[PDB]
């Protein structure tokens, strides 16, 4: 009975859902390792991008 | 008749007291101003004992 | 719950020769071991205690001795003769056989009659019954004096219904009563209110964790409709321009909005609105961001300025300044309000100032608080009249902060991010208002308006996180008042009204306490010395057996984290020569009485305070009215005897003495002392003497060894009694003649009246005065 | 016959220390904010400890 | 209706709900004016105010 509880209460620890953190993963997923070392010295890497939008 | 049921038999009755206690054993026979509940208290103070 | 006491507890015993030629009556209170050298009052008040107790006159009471009656067989007498006291059958007996030893004539019939009417039973003016009966003195003056002294405190039903009707509130349900009730109803209700405020004076800070703890446990539980925190950032983000790809503002704002401490913010914001001074303040991170800015910005606009301090004012307008005006915290540590207000307000923020909320009275009386007129603050800063925040340019000031230019001169990001946040805030409060007030009102209906006006916040447990705070007036619940919350909320209403109750009385026993044992204290020691030593006597004494104070006292100075003897006995010692006014209980007059007259008649209660040792050569004017042979007692002590004054001396004195052989050659009055006593009244003739020698002589000291006196009666024609008296005895002790002891002839001074009141009164048990809603 | 130090500086007439606002000062150390750019909740634990 | 001395009360919770304003409604239309005292009609129309 815990268990249905503590998914109960994810909901409101954080402001985001299932389906809004897939939508914002689909965006830095392999964004960052698909450029070229020039355009990768340029942009933020997958974990900084995964910092800022989380 | 007069009463469905009697609101207390006056022989059982010897003084003020249980005449006042019958009335309130026999209230739910009759059609209540106030349906009884729970008493909420809103005073109430403890004196100094022996 | 009054007792009714069915019986007048007499004491009177009737005690006759076996000639029958003497007789007397006594009263039988027992003999109570009083000591030397130590405080008499002291003993008196304790041994009026088990007085009390014996008579059955501690405790309150009522009399219902009226239908104690018979009625005789003749036809013209419809007197009603009480059964009560001494019969009348013992005194005629004890006549008769007086009468049988003269050779007089037994009584005659009308003399019989007279004396068996003498205890009756008669109705009264009013309707109380008189009662008139053979007993003692000082029972009769106890009894009469406790009955007054709790017939002080009974009243009608009608009067404590106009007294308690101020308090009623309004949504619960009248109690309809019984015609007789209402007619001839009495209740017994102590009407003075004991002041709860030394407890929270002295020690404030345990009180007022113990008050918040228990009104935010009972908070936390309230039911509430809450809008979805995903739906209102999906708002949020398509108000302002938020995207997933470029890190914005509004993606800090909307990052760390968490509603699992909901239900405490919202506690703390009803124990804000509800006390009168209750100051809350939140810790911004060391560099401050735009959640930092939404929360003080959300504390000044919607909490209130009571709850605000000065120092927390600085704090947020400081950390509002770091975050928007290009600053550090070094700059502004010497900066006082002034300066930030204008330097905020130069680069165009405009809220920098502090709003005092609205109050609302109460419409019924706040408990234990007669005479006085409550009040709440308002949640949210919104006006009720006006149905609006106070600051009536709140929407331009909105307007202003979305067209300023904060962080960036070209780019409105945070003007516009900080102007949506604040928009919905306020949307959210002005919706919600209503809910939060009505909550407000009925928990500050459980507390009275000492605890409103004294109870402050100083622990500093109970703060705010600013993410709490921003989430909280984000994501603004609607208050629901469900049916299970309203019954829980009156018992605990119960609760609270039994726990201030005790606590009054637990507040009067500690000052009555205080007061009767410790004195000042001084700045040399020894005195210091004596005052611990006092203080550990009284602390163990009184937390032995049954603890004198009750519980929930301990729990509230135990919840510090004391072992709650040191709590006591530090709040007891803060107690030490206080001002506050107390109210003598009628049970402390009673007491008093009893005390007062155990001091000044000594000789009821077996003790005397001097005595006298004389030779039996020489002879002494006795108290010859009972017929005692060789009477020990005197009507009172001679002054002079054989034209000489009686030498007096002190016990110290004599026991020092080494000489006692020649001041005994003579004989002398001891004093100085109290010195106790008994005696036996043996119906027989015989030899008057003590059960052991007068004195006992050691090389330490002198004593007087315990005294019990065996007296018969007396027969003059006895060779062998008179000379058995007059050579064996040697020496005689004399004391004052007790007053319990009374001879038979004057009897009609033991007539005594009793009054008791009508049979027709019926008792309340629950004299409250409306019904619950469910 | 000799004189000693109250300790702790208490007044045995007052019961309570020489200092008549010491209940001003510690709510005003609990109040206050002390080092805002280095560290946190130092006016806080030095008030509790007074206490 | 039968006696014109008897009254009828009411008494509604601290926060009404859309129950304690239809009650309040009816009492109001379809009973006697006269068995409606003017505390309890001030009561009522406080009620439908809140």
């Amino acid at each position: 009975e815990k268990q249905k509880l503590d998914k109960l209460k994810l909901f409101e620890t954080s402001p985001f859902d299932p389906l809004t953190i897939k939508n914002n993963q689909d965006v830095v997923d392999k964004l960052y390792a698909t450029q070229s070392s020039s355009i990768q010295e340029v942009v933020p890497t997958k974990t900084f991008a995964t910092e800022l939008q989380f | 008749k007069l009463f469905e049921t009697s609101p207390f038999d006056p022989l059982t009755i010897k003084n003020n007291q249980d005449v006042v206690d019958k009335l309130y054993a026999t209230q739910s026979s009759s059609i209540q101003e106030v349906v009884p509940t729970k008493t909420f208290a809103t005073e109430l103070q403890f004196g100094v004992t022996s | 719950e009054l007792i009714k006491v069915p019986t007048i507890p007499h004491n009177l015993v009737l005690i006759q020769s076996d000639n029958g030629k003497h007789a007397l009556i006594k009263e039988d209170l027992g003999q109570w071991p009083v000591e030397t050298g130590i405080s008499l009052v002291n003993q008196a008040g304790v041994f009026a205690v088990q007085l009390a107790n014996k008579l059955g006159i501690d405790k309150p009471f009522v009399l219902d001795a009226g239908s104690n009656y018979f009625t005789d067989t003749s036809f013209i007498d419809t007197r009603k003769y009480c059964t009560d006291g001494l019969s009348p059958r013992e005194i005629q007996k004890a006549l008769n056989r007086q009468r049988a030893y003269y050779d007089r004539p037994e009584l005659t019939i009308s003399e019989n009659k007279t004396l068996l009417s003498q205890s009756i039973i008669y109705p009264d003016a009013d309707g109380n019954d008189v009662s008139i009966i053979f007993s003692g003195a000082m029972s009769h003056a106890i009894f009469t004096y406790a009955q007054s002294q709790w017939n002080k405190n009974i009243i009608k039903l009608d009067d404590y219904i106009r007294e308690i009707t101020l308090t009623v509130p309004k949504q619960y349900r009248p109690r309809r009563f019984k015609e007789i009730e209402h007619t001839h109803g009495y209740v017994y209700r102590e009407l003075n209110q004991g002041s709860l405020l030394p407890l929270v004076d002295a020690n404030l800070k345990e009180s007022s964790s113990y008050y918040f703890k228990k009104l935010m446990s009972s908070i936390s539980n309230v039911p509430v409709d809450a809008r979805t925190l995903q739906s209102a950032t999906a708002a949020l983000a398509a108000d302002t321009g938020q995207a997933v790809n470029r890190a914005q503002h509004v993606s800090m704002l909307t990052n760390r909005l968490t509603t699992a401490n909901a239900p405490t913010v919202r506690a703390i914001t009803v124990l804000t609105c509800m006390f009168k001074q209750f100051r809350i303040g939140m810790t911004y991170a060391l560099d401050p961001n735009i959640m930092d800015v939404a929360a003080a910005t959300c504390m000044l606009l919607f909490r209130p300025a009571q709850s605000i301090s000065d120092e927390q004012y600085r704090y947020c307008l400081q950390t509002m300044a770091v975050f928007l005006t290009n600053t550090t915290y070094d700059i502004v540590n010497n900066d006082t309000i002034d300066v930030l207000k204008m330097k905020l307000r130069n680069q165009g923020w405009p809220f920098v100032e502090r709003y005092n909320a609205v109050e609302i009275d109460m419409s019924v009386e706040p408990l234990r608080s007669p005479g006085q007129v409550g009040r709440y603050y308002n949640p949210f800063n919104i006006d009720p009249l006006t149905k609006k925040h106070v600051e009536d340019r709140l929407e331009e000031f909105i307007n202003q902060v979305q067209v300023g230019r904060f962080r960036n001169a070209s780019g409105n990001a945070v003007g516009t991010t900080l102007a949506a946040f604040l928009r919905a805030c306020r949307d959210k409060t002005s919706a919600n208002w209503r809910g939060y007030s009505v909550l407000v009102s009925r928990y500050r209906s459980l507390i009275p308006n000492e605890l409103f006006e004294s109870l402050r916040n100083i622990s500093g447990e109970y703060n705010i996180n600013p993410q709490d705070e921003h989430s909280f007036f984000f994501a603004l619940a609607q208050i629901n008042a469900d049916d299970e919350f309203i019954g829980a909320i009156d018992k605990e209403s119960a609760e609270y009204l039994d726990e201030y109750a005790t606590l009054a009385r637990d507040i009067s026993n500690s000052l009555t306490l205080v007061k009767a044992a410790f004195g000042p204290l001084e700045r040399t020691s020894g005195s210091i010395i004596n005052h611990a030593n006092n203080l550990n006597k009284v602390i163990n004494h009184v937390f032995a057996d049954k603890p004198l104070i009750s519980e929930t006292m301990l729990k509230i100075l135990t919840i510090d984290g004391t072992t709650g003897k040191d709590g006591y006995r530090n709040w007891l010692d803060k107690l030490v020569g206080h001002n506050y006014p107390v109210y003598v209980e009628p049970v402390v007059n009673i007491m008093n009485f009893i005390s007062a007259r155990f001091v000044a008649d000594s000789s009821y209660f077996g003790y005397t305070n001097e005595i006298m040792i004389m030779p039996n050569h020489i002879n002494v004017p006795v108290d010859d009215r009972f017929g005692f042979r060789d009477s020990p007692f005197c009507t009172s002590l001679p002054r002079t005897i054989m034209g000489n004054d009686v030498r007096r001396i002190s016990y110290n004195v004599f026991s020092m003495m080494e000489d006692i052989d020649d001041v005994i050659s003579e004989g002398f009055i001891l004093y100085d002392a109290y010195f106790n006593f008994s005696y036996d009244i043996m119906t027989t003739d015989g030899v008057t003497r003590l059960k052991e020698d007068i004195l006992i002589v050691t090389d330490t000291g002198n004593d007087i060894k315990p005294i019990h006196f065996y007296i018969y009666f007396e027969n003059r024609n006895d060779k062998k009694l008179r000379y058995e008296s007059k050579m064996n005895v040697s020496y005689r002790l004399y004391i004052k003649t007790p007053a319990c002891l009374l001879p038979l002839s004057d009897y009609m001074r033991a007539q005594h009246d009793y009054v008791s009141p009508s049979s027709s009164r019926v008792y309340i048990k629950d004299p409250a005065v409306v019904y619950t809603r469910s």
